[PDB]
């Protein structure tokens, strides 16, 4: 009874993240496929703790 | 760093600033306190937003695999087609991967000479009216209150007014 | 006894880790995770209009009508369909479909 | 900038020089006027013009696609090429926007450098012989006439034989 | 280079330090040689590691074309073949050389900051004892004499012990 705007054989997907490693396969208004496990962005510095 | 400044000379950084990236603290008899600064981290925020937006947006076309069927005389078809398929995931997955390992590194180092640029900004103004402790903070030659230092902060706290008293006041 | 001005940067709790080229898992700041690892494994509607599900049927078998693929004699719109790897209820007098996939793919429109 | 030049303490540059990229002027009793680095000059065209035919040259081979037609039972194979074409379009369209951006970025902050170290190499050279102004502008401790300025460019200045002249003249 | 360090100041390198990438030499009465840098060496050591199993790996996935043949009448199938595998070459292809320049370029400028970091971090230690002669060496203003090297190198030589010495035995 679920609603979704993409969808894969596996499941759907609800997402505003611009990338997906679940499925190839997927019919909707989807974010794009690969196969990466992580895809991580820096935005801030590094975290040297205060000594 | 890169750059120096982080895990350089700073040699860590200060839970007790909220207001931004980057900044400083003082010790005036008058007060003590962390102000970071407005337009260094303005800009970086801004660089950085505008690196986010120009990666995932980089990536807006980019390749969408639908669907297939063939016969089993259609096998060398099907062969091509997932070739096809699999190559372009490789393609874009590898594209992704280091765009996102690049850009990550460059923003660290990015910060980095944020940081030793705002330092040097500083000492190439208050230079020899201060002793520069190496640690990455300036030790005074004369007293500036807090107006000045909130001069030094906007970028002019007036150098040969207080030139005299640290001149003499300096030596020893 | 002096006045003097510090400079430093920001830090905090997060151990959130990025990689780069030069460096391995690296704790920074704060981070953007760009990539979707969940699905909520369920099969939906898409845009309140529901898939039609082929059940135990395949393409020929809803088309030509197969006894066995009743349901399907009408049906409504659909998103999309659903189809098994393979299917139960296809031809039932043994034979040959001409162009099949030329006609799903007909069909994917 | 990256290294601070630019935007940094220079905060402008001069369109009173046509010889090249970045140089000086000076203020010589004797005269004054602008002249620009040959060396430094010399070699960021250089590196610039390996960059863009670098580049323009990393596609000679790259993606060229040419007609097809197929029936109305061909439809499959005709998506599966049309896919492949515009997949292949959209790689190499990607690929160069991201390369000029990311050579664009590179070349500015290369600039940057460039000043930047020219002028750590001017101040490692006068250093004790002049005051910082902090302006990017050399004060003098002494007098170099011009010969000696242009010692300051070709590299040596002779620092001894100018030493004692801003050692006593210095201070005050 | 592009911190100015190499081919900057240093002008040159030392055949003479085998213990390591970059390092000092230093004129003791007490004695003289060449030591190169632990920590320093280690790191830069580390990271280069780090980027070629990065690029190395970077390609474990990546396009492999196998076999085919067809009719005469397969023509265009064959055609389209073709120009997938090719395209697809040439898109590897690119990525890898491209890849390469960069982490190269990328690589020696990262050297380069390396150097000068350690130069400045030093600097920012020693300052006001010593005279930098601007060739990349420190003329003391005191004896440090070694054990107190050995202080430098491994990050503290102990300031204000020192200082006073070279307080007065500089000026003149
Ligand atoms: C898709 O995700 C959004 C965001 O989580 C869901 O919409 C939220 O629904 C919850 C619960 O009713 C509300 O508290 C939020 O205010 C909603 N946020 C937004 C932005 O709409 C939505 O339910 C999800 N779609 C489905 C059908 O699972």
């Amino acid at each position: 009874n679920c609603e979704t705007k993409c969808q894969t054989p596996l499941g759907a997907i609800n997402t505003t993240l611009p990338f997906h490693n679940v499925h190839p396969l997927t019919i909707g208004e989807c974010p794009k496929y690969v196969k990466s496990e992580k895809l991580v962005l820096a935005t801030g510095l590094r975290n040297v703790p205060q000594i | 760093g890169l750059f120096g400044a982080i895990a350089g000379f700073i040699e860590g950084g200060w839970q007790g600033m909220v207001d931004g990236w980057y900044g400083y603290h003082h010790s005036n008899d008058q007060g003590s306190g962390y102000a970071a600064d407005k337009e260094s981290t303005q800009k970086a925020f801004d660089g950085i937003t505008n690196k986010v937006n120009s990666v995932i947006e980089k990536m807006n076309t980019q390749f969408e695999a639908v669907g297939k069927e063939f016969s089993n005389l259609e096998r060398r078809l099907e062969n091509l087609n997932k070739k096809m398929e699999d190559g372009f995931l490789d393609v874009w997955t590898y594209n992704a991967e280091l765009l996102v390992l690049m850009e990550n590194e460059r923003t660290l180092d990015f910060h980095d000479s944020n940081v030793k640029n705002l330092y040097d900004k500083v000492r190439m103004q208050l230079r020899d009216n201060v002793k520069e402790l190496g640690n990455g903070c300036f030790e005074f030659y004369h007293k500036c209150d807090d107006e000045c230092m909130n001069s030094v902060k906007n970028g002019t706290y007036d150098y040969p007014k207080y030139e005299e008293e640290s001149k003499l006041n300096r030596n020893e | 006894p002096g006045d003097q001005i510090c400079i430093g940067y920001h830090a905090n709790n997060s151990t959130e880790k990025v990689d780069t080229i030069l460096e391995r898992n690296v704790t920074v700041t704060h981070a953007k995770d760009i990539l979707e690892k969940t699905h909520n494994g369920k099969l939906c509607k898409l845009n309140g209009i529901p898939p039609l599900e082929l059940g135990d049927c395949s393409i020929a078998g809803w088309l030509l009508g197969n006894p066995e693929c009743d349901r399907l004699l009408s049906v409504p719109e659909w998103s999309y369909i659903m189809e098994k790897e393979n299917p139960r209820d296809g031809l039932c007098y043994p034979g040959s479909f001409n162009d099949y996939e030329e006609l799903k793919h007909l069909l994917s429109s």
